[PDB]
């Protein structure tokens, strides 16, 4: 399988240093890093083929288009929608999410409607649906975490009711490093009348996404943090519930008659593409897809879970460390030091060149639940080794002694 | 030049297109080229699972036109969903590759042509993108 | 710098297209890159990508400021009082999108009225339909004289004390009109509105002051003007920018996040949800700082030389209506009698010319000049009197062609 | 190395903070670090035209306490321009810059060292910024 040394030198900003120190980046949950193979494929968009997209009669145009509409096929393998039309481009899960609760849950939420979230969710996945209960008279609701920050199916149960209209749950905790059981609240969802929206911006980098198999209803994700460009993302809709969303920007690309006053809209999936679309990026996305396909993300998956059994180990027999969220996790790891303030930390690591993550990471109502103010996040991804673990674990011991002397 | 895959029949049609007008009792479509500035109204009126009688209006380039012109009477009186067999072995035919050749798929062929061009394969195939949506349900 | 000095920046330009020198008349649909703007793409994929803002680690701090830094020259750029007031988006369409949206959509009720132009892009036209028919407003058209400028007596008479809204682009991408939106931005302020314009075609090519201009909103996009795709720029009068919604909810605008309710970060960050666009941002930087060094009067002063050359050769040709009127920006929209625009645009494309043919995102303009499809060839910072000379002949070599058949 | 951010003076105003309180008829401002983690609230009684006593209340990182603690007793006595100039001179120490060393700092000098950690300037800058909006 995985020759890490062979996959690392093909990221360039691997190799540098910081402070005197070689870069251990373990920050790939905030951004993930990027192989020539997709740099070189914004060059070669750049340097040879740049030009509009669809409305086009001259040849650079056509090479364009077949590159955007290329990648949109290749989307739609990566993650198996049934088609085309369900694969929509946009600048990240953000927008996507965005979308959904725009157009979807603003048309299907009346008062006594409920959506239903979780306690883990990233502020993306939150901030929409606040917005969108409070515009239609709805109500939103959380379902309740077990002590070691996973969802039982019961509480699913308990909390989804005839009255929900909208489950919105992320795939992957950020935080916790949790794989929620996304396949089976989907079944409780649609035994309710509802959809469910997953937020799958940590799952889609980690491990290989079925929707088919999910049965989920909207999918979001974002290039950025799959070795991909920034700036671009992918809302997926199963087609009947788009071909009834109206769109939720207008303008150019995304029309088919535009009159004075009244206008019709494309079919799918342009219609919700308004605007010059994200050519080199969704081009990019395609070439992180081929890259990532070729390692396989089963590989993938299976890397960062004998890195996430490594650091746990490690973790325990350091003392004085809390780590937060369940054993069977996805490739991060979010903890404190006791009595040592997170900035502190990270400052310690920054100083041995390591790169992790201090605060809410974007998920303030997770840190309260966990009656945290702040904290520090390790997370890996393709790149990473077990020599690298070991230097977060020297750095965090460094940092102990260093406040307690 | 290259350019002569504007083939002779082509020309003729957009000369002399064959079913121009607008259609009464019908089953009526209207599309515009993705590639924006062919505009067909594609009008069938049809005897069960037949089209009798089938007519477009519209404005747009040569090959858009004349490959509605051609359309409009090599599917006057055409029988099944063989008129979407017919579509889709057009559509392989733009992309290159060999089909199901001779179910009649009466004149048109020279429209083979727009296999080199890519940037018409949208102009030769408005008319027919037209006529699958006139058969969707 | 001379031209040659010029066109050796932009690689793309200096290559075969069916056997010929490319010749790109297409800068109107998208502009080429040079040199300078894909390695800063490359420089920031290869060395610095991280997430922006809340951060710790070193390259977190470079990327954060190269972000920044990049809002300080737009702002500069266009002569914005402070940078709570530049935005940025996705695009021209997403920016004129968030103006319909966050403040249309909170200040019409029946009565108010939204004014726009015939010459308007889609862009500027569907997102304000949409707006007067959730509000219960009214759309209204300052009609154009017939060479397809626009009187100041006609806007005085469409603007009413029951305007809200003027939208209209700085300059035509059909017409090659230049507005004249300040005396426009006066008639609204007159009158009790506010105005927005749609900068996309005035931006990359001549010098914007929205000082002087007084305009209200003001959009713009990065791949017009020598930019990456994807990014785009929307200032608005800070006054204005308070009291508006933000469009988008999610990470990186917020303050506080609570279950229910939420608190939005200041200016400008309180219109940018999500992982922002970061590499295309830092090029759109690079871009302005390209631009500048070259300087955009000199750049409008070309564009002047290439748009009289181009007429001045266009109508000692016989069979050739141009549309618009004598002094314009730097692209010429026209046709040849008889000939579709497509089969122009195939003829000119086999002696690797690239142009447009067809509606250019302007139904309504092209239903007022009583056509169906134009063809449109348009120049920038890249392009020779030389290149004109091969246009023009092919252009004779395509009514040759077609006459003898 | 750490040692010159960590300085035995800042560890201290860590460790034994100078002003813990809330206090009185006053201008109460709180402010939090964007980079959360840093929550701090200051409180100034304002005597015409000087600072008679400054307070805080707050948790945070080393950093963002040591420079309140430091920056409240710094203020004691002094006017509100000094202030005002204090702070422009710390905001110019935390870049590269040269600043003006007429005015003491006392203590705040030892928070120097930050300007070669700059993720942490914020957490420095909290305080000070707590003071600007003051006014
Ligand atoms: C290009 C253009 C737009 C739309 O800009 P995008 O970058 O496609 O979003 C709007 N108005 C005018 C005049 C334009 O030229
Ligand atoms: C990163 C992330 C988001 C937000 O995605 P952007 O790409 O920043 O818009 C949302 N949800 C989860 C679970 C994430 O990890
Ligand atoms: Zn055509
Ligand atoms: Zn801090």
């Amino acid at each position: 399988h995985m020759n890490i040394t062979d996959i690392r030198e093909q990221f360039p900003i691997l190799h540098q240093q910081v402070n005197g120190h070689d870069l251990v980046y373990l920050d790939s949950a905030a951004t993930s890093q990027k192989p020539r193979a997709v740099i070189e494929t914004l060059d070669k968009y750049y340097n040879q083929y740049n030009s509009n997209v669809h409305r086009g009669v001259h040849t650079l145009g056509t090479r364009a288009t077949d590159g955007y509409e290329g990648a949109r096929e290749k989307v739609r393998k990566f993650i198996n929608a049934k088609s085309m039309a369900e694969i929509i481009f946009t600048k990240g899960t953000t927008t996507s999410l965005n979308m959904v609760a725009l157009s979807y849950a603003r048309a299907n939420l009346k008062p006594g409607d409920e959506v239903v979230i979780t306690y883990m969710e990233h502020h993306a996945n939150i901030i929409p649906w606040q917005q969108a209960v409070k515009a239609t008279g709805a109500t939103l609701k959380y379902i309740p975490l077990q002590e070691d920050g996973t969802i039982s199916l019961e509480d699913v149960r308990e909390t989804v009711t005839s009255n929900t209209k909208i489950v919105a749950v992320s795939h992957v905790s950020n935080v916790l490093g949790t794989v929620n059981p996304i396949k089976e609240m989907a079944k409780i969802a649609h035994d309710n009348g509802a959809v469910i929206v997953v937020d799958g911006a940590q799952s889609t980098p980690h491990m290989k996404i079925d929707v088919q198999d999910l049965d989920c209803d909207f999918f979001a994700l974002s290039s950025h943090k799959m070795c991909g460009p920034t700036g671009v993302g992918v809302l997926y809709g199963k087609k009947a519930l788009l071909e009834n969303m109206e769109p939720a920007e207008f303008g150019g690309e995304m029309i088919d008659f535009v009159g004075l006053y009244e206008s019709t809209w494309k079919e799918l999936p342009w219609k919700f593409e308004a605007g010059t679309p994200i050519i080199a990026g969704a081009i990019g996305l395609g070439a992180a897809i081929d890259f990532l396909e070729e390692i396989g993300l089963d590989e993938i998956s299976r890397h960062e879970h004998k890195l996430a059994a490594y650091a746990l180990e490690r973790f325990r027999q350091l003392d004085g460390v809390t780590v937060y969220g369940p054993e069977e996790r996805a490739g991060l790891v979010t903890f404190n030091l006791d009595d040592v303030h997170p900035h502190d930390v990270a400052t310690v690591l920054d100083a041995e060149g390591i790169a992790v993550r201090a605060g809410h990471h974007c998920a303030q109502p997770l840190m309260k639940w966990l009656d945290v103010t702040a904290t520090a996040r390790a997370s890996f991804y393709l790149y990473n080794t077990e020599e690298e673990i070991d230097k977060l674990v020297e750095a965090l011991q460094k940092t102990k002694e260093y406040f307690t002397n | 030049n290259l350019d002569t895959l504007y083939r002779q029949v082509i020309m003729d049609h957009y000369k002399n297109p064959r079913n121009k007008g607008v259609l009464n009792d019908s089953i009526v479509v209207d599309m515009n080229n993705p590639t924006c500035g062919d505009r067909i109204r594609l009008t069938m009126k049809l005897d069960g699972d037949i089209v009798e009688d089938a007519k477009f209006e519209g404005e747009g380039c040569s090959i858009s036109m004349a490959s509605a012109s051609m359309m409009t009477q090599a599917i006057k009186g055409k029988d099944i969903e063989t008129a979407l067999s017919m579509s889709k072995i057009f559509s392989d035919m733009m992309q290159g590759k060999e089909y199901d050749d001779s179910i009649d798929l009466g004149d048109i062929e020279a429209l083979q042509g727009v296999s080199k061009f890519p940037a018409r394969i949208k102009c030769a195939t408005l008319s027919w993108k037209a006529l699958e949506k006139g058969v969707a349900k």
